[PDB]
RNA sequence: GGCGGUGGGGGAGCAUCUCCUGUAGGGGAGAUGUAACCCCCUUUACCUGCCGAACCCCGCCAGGCCCGGAAGGGAGCAACGGUAGGCAGGACGUCG
């Protein structure tokens, strides 16, 4: 699958494309706190860091892809769970 | 009515861009947008035309020859359909002083006697005083819904429930209500169920007014049959005629019906919409459209459609030409990748500009950040290629200058 | 001449939140808020014309951009059409 930085964008909107609630919405996300979260997850990560979300389309924001076969919501839950929480 | 404009839109929504027209593309648009005329209950006769005058034009001599591609079948369809619905003549005249005369006619079934009630409600916005005249017999009914409408509204009624007559009941209520009457609609139309007893009735009554305009009130529901009727009115009243078609939301046909009355020549110059005076605008063709095939409408051509010409008029009208300005230079572009800035610049630069604003594009020193920004992000480019047109064009401008 | 432009209801839609969902674009379901489209009721609060804030106002989205192997879908700028809001006239309402 795909992760878009906007998934989890504290400061974007819904519309905009956040699917994490309010709580769990690391400010500025990036690709690192990405990539390094699924990493302690057991998951197999690699960074695009030139892609670009049609929704920004203006914006090379890029993505992480990982192969997971699981709901993608609670990746996404779990994802931002770790960020928060960090040294 | 509104599966017309329903199964429709239909069409021209199958023009998307993706695989651009071959030459046949638009035929299997044609079929359809005629069935939906058909079924829309139109003269068939009158379709098998506009489907022809749709071959002869776009798959003959077209060629994105002007505004693109599926934009212009897109055109040629609207630009003709409209015709169909009407030429143009809506523009129902008014007080050359401060007194008229309507007439006001239509077989029984229609809406005649409260088309008489909206009309006062028109004119009374157009900015005058409508009185009406009763002149003829109404139902034990008809009372309880006119005068109330009347009262809805300022305008005076002369009607007779004791006695009653025709050529006086009708005099009198002239020679009366003038001491304000700007205008003075006539419910006359007897309740005839079929129109030669109608014209009849009416001219009795011709002979004792000088009638600036008479009005036939049709009906949509009644679908194609509403032109036959149409002549039989303009074969008998001295073009001083005007259809209004009403009840066009009580049917599925009724569009079939005003293309029957735009057939004839007799103008329209009102339609139905509901009951409320509210939802009763004045007959526009174009207009009808823009509300039928929904989407953008007809004015949405005049600009990237006016500033193209055969080219040795444009190319050359930029000969004397010599002041820069950002559409001017837009308008060599346009001259520069046709009739040979590597391509790939040429495209970019007419892209970037093709984003601006008029206010912009006209002497264009209000641009900096926050619009650059803006323009660079809704053509899909980068700020940088939008500073280059910028430089460009503040280069050839200081350039060209003198004679 | 002066001075004035009314309250609301219904649903589409849009904005923001919440929830589920599809190994991209996405898709479902709701809460709240609303001017913009549709229709009704009330009112003098409506007409015709030109303007309207570039964008953080609506629709419409050409091109161009983005995701996609494609099919297709996203975001969205001009133009165009509208809101809020203005300049005229005109008519309705008032003269407190």
């Amino acid at each position: 699958m795909i992760i878009w930085p906007s998934y989890i964008d504290k400061k974007k909107s819904r519309r905009e494309g956040r699917k994490v609630p309010e709580e769990l919405a690391i400010e500025k996300p990036s690709l690192k706190d990405i990539e390094k979260a699924l990493k302690k997850l057991g998951l197999e990560p690699k960074i695009y860091r030139d892609k670009r979300y049609p929704r920004q389309h203006w914006e090379i924001c890029g993505c992480v892809e990982v192969d997971y076969k699981g709901n993608k919501l609670q990746l996404l839950k779990e994802i931002c769970k770790i960020i928060k929480g960090k040294n | 009515m509104d599966k017309l404009g329903e199964n429709l839109n239909k069409a021209l929504n199958k023009l998307k861009a993706a695989a651009f027209v071959d030459k046949k593309l638009i035929k299997e648009v044609i079929k359809d947008i005629q069935r939906a005329l058909i079924q829309a209950d139109v003269n068939v006769k009158l379709v098998l035309k506009m489907s022809k005058e749709i071959e002869r034009r776009a798959l003959e001599e077209k060629t994105p020859k002007g505004l693109s591609k599926k934009e212009h079948i897109i055109k040629i369809v609207y630009e003709e359909l409209v015709k169909l619905l009407g030429e143009e003549a809506k523009k129902l005249e008014l007080n050359p002083k401060k007194q008229n005369v309507i007439l006001l006619v239509g077989i029984q079934g229609s809406g005649k006697t409260t088309t008489a009630a909206k009309l006062a409600r028109y004119i009374q916005k157009r900015g005058l005083k409508p009185a009406l005249i009763a002149a003829d017999t109404y139902r034990p009914a008809a009372y309880e819904q006119l005068k109330q409408l009347a009262e809805k509204i300022h305008v005076p009624i002369y009607g007779d429930e004791t006695r009653t007559k025709s050529p006086v009941d009708i005099v009198k209520e002239g020679m009366e209500k003038f001491k304000k009457a700007d205008v003075l609609i006539i419910d006359t139309a007897g309740r005839h169920k079929e129109e030669k007893g109608l014209l009849e009735e009416m001219k009795q009554i011709k002979e004792i007014t000088n009638p600036d305009e008479i009005i036939l009130v049709i009906d949509g529901t009644i679908g194609q049959q509403a032109g036959i009727q149409a002549k039989a009115f303009k074969e008998a009243v001295g073009e001083i005629g005007s259809i209004i078609v009403t009840k066009l939301d009580g049917s599925a046909k009724g569009g079939g019906a005003l293309s029957a009355v735009a057939e004839t020549k007799a103008p329209i110059k009102f339609i139905g919409i509901g009951e409320g005076i509210d939802d009763l605008e004045p007959f526009d063709p174009k207009k009808f459209i823009s509300r039928l095939l929904g989407m953008g409408d007809l004015e949405s051509l005049l600009e990237k459609a006016e500033d193209m010409v055969d080219e040795k008029t444009e190319e050359s009208i930029d000969a004397i030409m010599r002041g820069k300005f950002t559409l001017n230079e837009l308008m060599t572009q346009l001259e520069a990748i046709e009739n040979m800035l590597t391509e790939a610049k040429i495209k970019k630069y007419k892209v970037i500009i093709s984003s601006m604003t008029k206010e912009e594009r006209e002497n264009p020193k209000i641009i900096k950040a926050s619009r650059i920004r803006r323009i660079a992000r809704g053509s899909g480019t980068t700020e940088n290629d939008v500073r280059e047109v910028l430089r460009y064009y503040e280069t050839t401008k200081n350039a060209i200058d003198k004679l």
